[PDB]
């Protein structure tokens, strides 16, 4: 049936179904590798927060991170940023107490982009497939329906027996388009919810933290 | 957010097929 | 009319209506359920403005508030934050002039941003229901006329007669993803309005009680 | 001969057409209060602007504004809300100049965004009824284009008594949807425009003001 | 920037309509 | 041929089918208008910045600049305001360094602003224009062919022999509407991107005139 | 087959298809013209990093670099313009911790600024391509069906075989519109992506040599 009509297409048709399948194969690879991506970072956050504020001293919190050296993700690597600078600029620039906590601020803020930046790969072009498929599927359609009425244009008189197979095979690629579609609207808008949460929640961290040294310096 | 009806297209000009078939 | 034709229809078509019908259950429940505690919260945010802008001096107020320590919601949250952080770094450094006033501004920062947070959930759901369901009455209707034409094209020197109970049970599908589409479209802005109302409040609040403070802090 | 058609319809393209005159009819309104009140603050702000360049000095400017308290309105209130607090730090310790300035630019921008958001109350509803309006439509066309083809395959060899129902359903649902859109998305931009130019004004006697106070505070 | 097709359905539309009425 | 349909149309296709004239005239004499305006400002700034480079003392050219009182646009009137305020406020105050840069700077963005509304007149016109058209044209169109229908639909000739001019003059509102459409979005989009040309220049030139009052701020 | 009706059409379809074909060839020629510049940037600022990080003196790589002070690009410029600045106000007044961090940073951002600008040439051209191409397809169909339908109304006999030819011959207008328009809707998003890392990249160079200068500023 559907494979009869995919032997009956010409080149121009295959071409253009194959790129929708090519399509759609490399979204779904990339939903099935971000999702787990997502999921061990969430659980990693939630961790180190309640780690936290457990209530150790700080000192306890900074050997522990150092003997993991620099390999640090997440919030983890935040508060080795700002910890580090500030121990540092408190040995020599003792008598301005307001550039320290713009040191430590400067410091969170280039980290915390790099790890939203590194969160965040390979998913527009989910955005782009979700909207250029329907596009292709209308092109392939209209050069099929152009050919069958230059075809039905030659006679004086057919019926619907010679007129029925072009509908399929035009119909064909629309379907088609419309499965590769489909799903990458969904992964694109769950994605992006996740990715919000976790820039919130670094955010807060980010704030409590710049909080407290503030009130530590000022003494 | 954004409504697409773009595939409605390839409806119409099918059914456009049809009554070229026998009528006019 | 309508169910004896959904009656006659395939097994994928009769299958794709009930996803659209409880998408559209889903969407209604969500804003019924949304509109009541923003308008809620609406009424409380200016029930406490009246009351703080009445002339009652801010300690009763202070104490008040405290009365029920935590259990709060919005402004009065905020108020709270921002003097408990006043009184608590004004009693041991009160030397620098500007540092109280950085520190109320920041604690009065992070709880309207944890506000702010619960207020706007499952919003996103509306805008993923009104982007996904007219596809999916596309493919249902694209389905069914193919089905109705390759059954056809069996029969030899068929009539209009036929096909057209075809067509008329296909445009179902896109009819009822259209209705189940315009209304999640319709709703997302106008939450999206009273969210932005909200925080606009909650922002000229923040600034005159720390415009207040500046003046007592300043002398 | 048309409302004849309209008479003999079915019942769910006649909400269509209540939805949508309703629609009509609250553009119009909110058209003509809006016309109205973007008028009178152009000419109020041209008229202080005069009166201020005049050469008329600050104090007796000063005492009329505050002699016709809690009706000001547009610059007249930017004016008064700044210099009232001018005066209020200058005469509490008579240095940091630079505190001056701030407050009273806060004080400005505070009474500024009342104004504007005042001045933007009704002009989203008019964008949104312009882009939902056609696929309303839409959704009446393919009704009757269903009825149409349940007509043509209900009979064999029908006439055109019979189909001409469909056909007549069609078009007023699409006329209407068109003849809804167009005002609305005229307006939105026209009063926009408006919006825009009176926020200029407004920005740039804020930037004159302040440019006078800092040349005086520094002498 | 963006592509509009409603224009473009709506005269699809009016021709269907018209082919269907014209053919009894 | 045209002429016969133009008068066998009716009265409100007639209406229509001269607003849609109106809007292409007005659109062009605005092109026209607003090219040599533009030209103009591109050839006078780049013919000021060779003056200014070329090397001078910068008091003779501020003498100058003089003569031409009430006349000057441009970087010219950036210059000229800069300069003044700055030589303005250091006369009085010469304790504080970063107060007159801050003065000559805060100086600069009024008349920035100044010349950028001048240049940028009568462009959403065009964009209302480029989006409103092809609406009435469809208006106009289905209004004709319903008017086609219900004569055709009195007597008792069938063929369509008798409906195919009515149909055929129906047909030229759509393209009337996208004629007027095309060169307006053209025009647009030129247009803005010549503006954004044109504001990138004023603010390299400002950010340089800062900093060489900077230096010279500080001895 | 499509040579036939390419040679059947009247001029105005003709010439249509003419500029239809000229605007692909420029987006094409466009899009291969910008690709490989974006793609050398990005290398030669990951080359750079890495020099930068190696360990090597920053006045042994002034050295290097002030021996290419006219083919320098990217990061270098950035670096380049920062480091004279430092050099030349130090020499001057060294007493101020904050006046030479911004005047380093100033010649940063304009040279930023100025790199930026030229990266981005010829792309909104892909987007008034996009934006315009579907409007003359629609031209040439409405075009077509009218003469199709004036040349039946002409004839005696209300025969389909003279009308399928319009028809067959109108849908090639929309079908080449619509395949110059997807390609730079792709482009046009694709290179804007492409262009906003560099920024990113660019602006946290920046932001780490200011914390660099900084730390080394206050000692």
């Amino acid at each position: 049936n559907i494979l009869d009509l995919f032997l009956k297409a010409s080149l121009l048709v295959k071409l253009i179904m194959l790129i929708l399948i090519g399509f759609s194969i490399a979204s779904w690879a990339i939903i099935i590798q971000r999702t787990r991506i997502l999921n061990a970072a969430a659980r990693e956050a939630e961790a180190f927060e309640d780690k936290f504020w457990s209530g150790i001293e700080l000192s306890r919190l900074y050997q522990e991170s150092q003997g993991k050296r620099d390999n640090l993700t997440g919030s983890e690597q935040i508060f080795y940023s700002g910890f580090k600078e500030f121990v540092r600029l408190h040995r020599a620039n003792s008598h301005a107490p307001e550039a320290v906590v713009e040191g430590a601020s400067r410091a969170m803020r280039i980290s915390m982009n790099r790890e939203l930046e590194n969160l965040e790969t390979h998913i527009p072009f989910l955005g782009t497939v979700g909207s250029i498929s329907p596009y292709i599927g209308l092109f392939g359609t209209v050069w099929g329906i152009m050919h069958a009425f230059i075809a039905l244009g030659a006679v004086k008189q057919a019926t619907l027996q010679m007129v029925a197979p072009g509908i399929a095979e035009a119909l064909i690629a629309t379907a088609i388009g419309l499965f590769a579609a489909i799903p990458a609207v969904m992964a694109y808008n769950r994605l992006n919810q996740r990715v919000n949460k976790l820039e919130l929640n670094y955010d807060n961290f980010m704030e409590e933290f710049t909080a407290i040294l503030h009130r530590q310096a000022f003494t | 957010s954004e409504i697409n009806i773009v595939p409605l297209l390839d409806v119409l000009l099918v059914l456009l097929l049809i009554f070229m078939a026998t009528a006019p």
